[PDB]
């Protein structure tokens, strides 16, 4: 069941009485045909944002960015695989020491890590543009369609994976919480694994800067809630791995006897 | 022109799953709907029940001035291939024989939000193969600002308005509308979707070779120890 | 079939009904024979722009500019060939060190480079004037004749080749596109080769100046279209050269999975 098979949000083309109403209005605009008209008051024209064609264009705008941004990730992996392959194929005619190989190996790992951070930022720019297009649709009826919930979740998933590569953990928390409230995305364990790490980063910074304990307790609690939830969704309840996490959480949290 | 004959080879797409698609390109397969006007997307894209191809390319109004993100309108040009008969018994899409075309439908859409201008053009050729000169069997349907309503035939008073056949227009030296229609738009439109159909298949066909090679590569990792 | 060998766009000169029409018209104007008359209204005189004599005349002017512009390039090659011939024939009695040859040979190249680039701009003006003579003809009946198709192709052909040497690549795009819309010119690979470079040139300019992605894709798309199209027309389809180009375009463009 591919929601994005047709590449649109809602299909667009019945009642004879309704067909009669559309006839008279269409003839009214025939007399008042003026392509150069520009409304001083935009309130009437702003209601066009509720039209189905408006949402079709916004959806395909955001969809277009997602394809470009995802292409950046895929093209980067293709070149990294190609670049590593070429390195082992070229002849090292001036290397006869073990430490020389390590330095040469460290050169490639610098180049590869240099290109990845460049690729992620280019992709993250596209995913940001896709997000803005999805958020300028004001029709709640069109916000519940299978096509909409498919792209909104796919954009967020590719956005967070790109954001986390750039060590920007605290920015992922608001997006992660909105991701786990769409369809059955809360049932996924990877969506809870990133939540475990993101709240752990905020736990350290509050402790490191000697901030309020109130923000520390809130971020620590959110970490334990989603760390345990992630294991439950992957290794299952009453499993030896689940038992281990209970020991850590009870050790880490506060219990009143 | 012999172009539509080359479009017969594009029946291999039915049994080949589509994964690689160019940017802003939509393609799926299904069964003809009521009256044979369009195609209905099937729930399964690999069954032999499908007898049609759907291919859509969409763009944005304002991309010629860098204002695509300004939301100035929407547009898309899509073409479909209608096939007759069932698919072959074997599920292999590499070996598929050319098949006749029931009809070739060309759909042009272009809507401008600011100017409130909307142009919908539909072109259907119910005789793709069989006769080099089948002008009277080419249906043209021009709509402008939702006028005329869908399915309204051409009237002698309003020439060119509503659905009509290509043989209605003249080919005089003064206004060679028909000759220009073949030279200007129709010949280029068919070739554009002809290469695109081959473009999609070759991309997905190539990925078949790689996964065979990927398994070979991981096996060579045991030769080091 | 040689269209240029005709030497005219159309040979303009039967029916007794037409012949009787000619005799009565000539006598009406003969009574009003005022060779010094100049009409205050240009509209009636503008009808002469639709005549066959007018079109038979603008063809000569463009051809003369084309033929003269050909001689500029032709004579330039003779000069350069004779120039480098005389350099090796005259005795060098003061030449006994190796680096004497390097500087003297490098001096000839700057002399030759000045000769060629001066010839191009000298020839380009003739080609540019030829274009303005062809674009001012207002007879659609005579615009489809074989002679017009040959000259408009030859003028555009030499105009694009000369403009390419002056590094005016972005100015060749409109002329190249009009060149591939005439007869079987779209079946020649050189015409699509320049389009690959010209759109690549515009692609870099937007990339270099960091312009909008919209114009980048438009030039990127047209680049790959005429890059692959030129490959097809030279080695043939499914050739080893064709296969490699597809892989290059595969990483270049954007794909969706």
């Amino acid at each position: 069941v591919d929601e994005l098979l047709k590449g649109e949000l809602v299909p667009e083309n019945l009642t004879e009485d309704q067909k009669k109403k559309k006839k008279e209005i269409m003839e009214q605009e025939s007399l008042w045909k003026n392509p150069d008209f520009k409304g001083y008051n935009k309130t009437f024209q702003e209601l066009h944002q509720l039209s189905k064609t408006f949402a079709n264009n916004q959806f395909r705008l955001a969809l277009s960015n997602y394809q470009s941004g995802v292409n950046t990730i895929m093209k980067n992996r293709d070149w990294v695989e190609q670049y590593r392959k070429e390195e082992a194929e070229k002849k090292r005619l001036d290397e006869k020491w073990y430490w020389q190989k390590v330095d040469r190996k460290a050169r490639e790992e610098r180049v590869v890590y240099r290109e990845k951070m460049k690729a992620k930022q280019d992709a993250l720019n596209y995913f940001s543009k896709a997000i803005n297009h999805l958020d300028e649709i004001k029709n709640p009826d069109l916000r519940e369609r299978p096509e909409f919930k498919r792209l909104l979740s796919d954009v967020y998933r590719s956005w967070i994976m790109a954001e986390y590569d750039l060590q920007n953990l605290p920015q992922t928390i608001p997006i992660l919480e909105l991701y786990i409230e769409i369809d059955d995305n809360e049932k996924e364990y990877p969506a809870h694994k990133y939540l475990a790490s993101a709240y752990s980063f905020e736990e350290n910074m509050i402790k490191k800067t000697k901030g309020p304990d109130d923000m520390l307790f809130k971020y620590r609690y959110k970490k334990n809630v989603h760390l345990l939830r992630a294991t439950e969704l992957k290794y299952g309840k009453d499993s030896p791995e689940y038992k281990h996490i209970v020991n850590v959480i009870n050790r880490d949290e506060v219990i009143s006897v | 022109s012999e172009v539509n004959k080359r479009l017969r080879l594009h029946t291999v797409l039915f049994k080949m799953k589509v994964r690689t698609l160019p940017h802003k390109t939509v393609l799926y397969k299904g069964k003809p709907s009521a009256d044979g006007e369009r195609c209905e997307a099937a729930d399964k894209q690999e069954a032999q029940d499908n007898t049609c191809l759907h291919l859509e390319v969409f763009d944005f109004v304002g991309s010629e001035d860098g204002k695509s993100s300004k939301n100035l309108g929407a547009k898309f040009k899509k073409m479909e291939l209608f096939f007759e008969g069932s698919n072959n018994a074997d599920p292999d899409p590499r070996k598929e024989q050319p098949r006749n075309l029931t009809k070739i439908r060309t759909y042009i859409y272009q809507n401008n939000f600011l100017l409130e201008d909307k142009v919908i053009s539909v072109i259907a050729d119910v005789a793709p193969n069989g006769e080099p000169a089948h002008n009277d069997k080419i249906e043209l349907f021009y709509q402008h600002d939702d006028y005329p309503v869908w399915g309204t035939p051409e009237t002698p008073s309003e020439k060119g308005v509503g659905k009509y056949i290509l043989s209605n227009v003249e080919n005089t030296k003064s206004n060679p509308i028909r000759n220009n229609f073949k030279k200007q738009f129709y010949f280029k439109n068919l070739d554009y979707f002809d290469k695109l159909f081959t473009k999609i298949f070759d991309y997905n066909d190539r990925d078949s070779n790689k996964h065979y090679k990927k398994n070979v590569e991981a096996l060579k990792g045991s030769l080091k120890y």
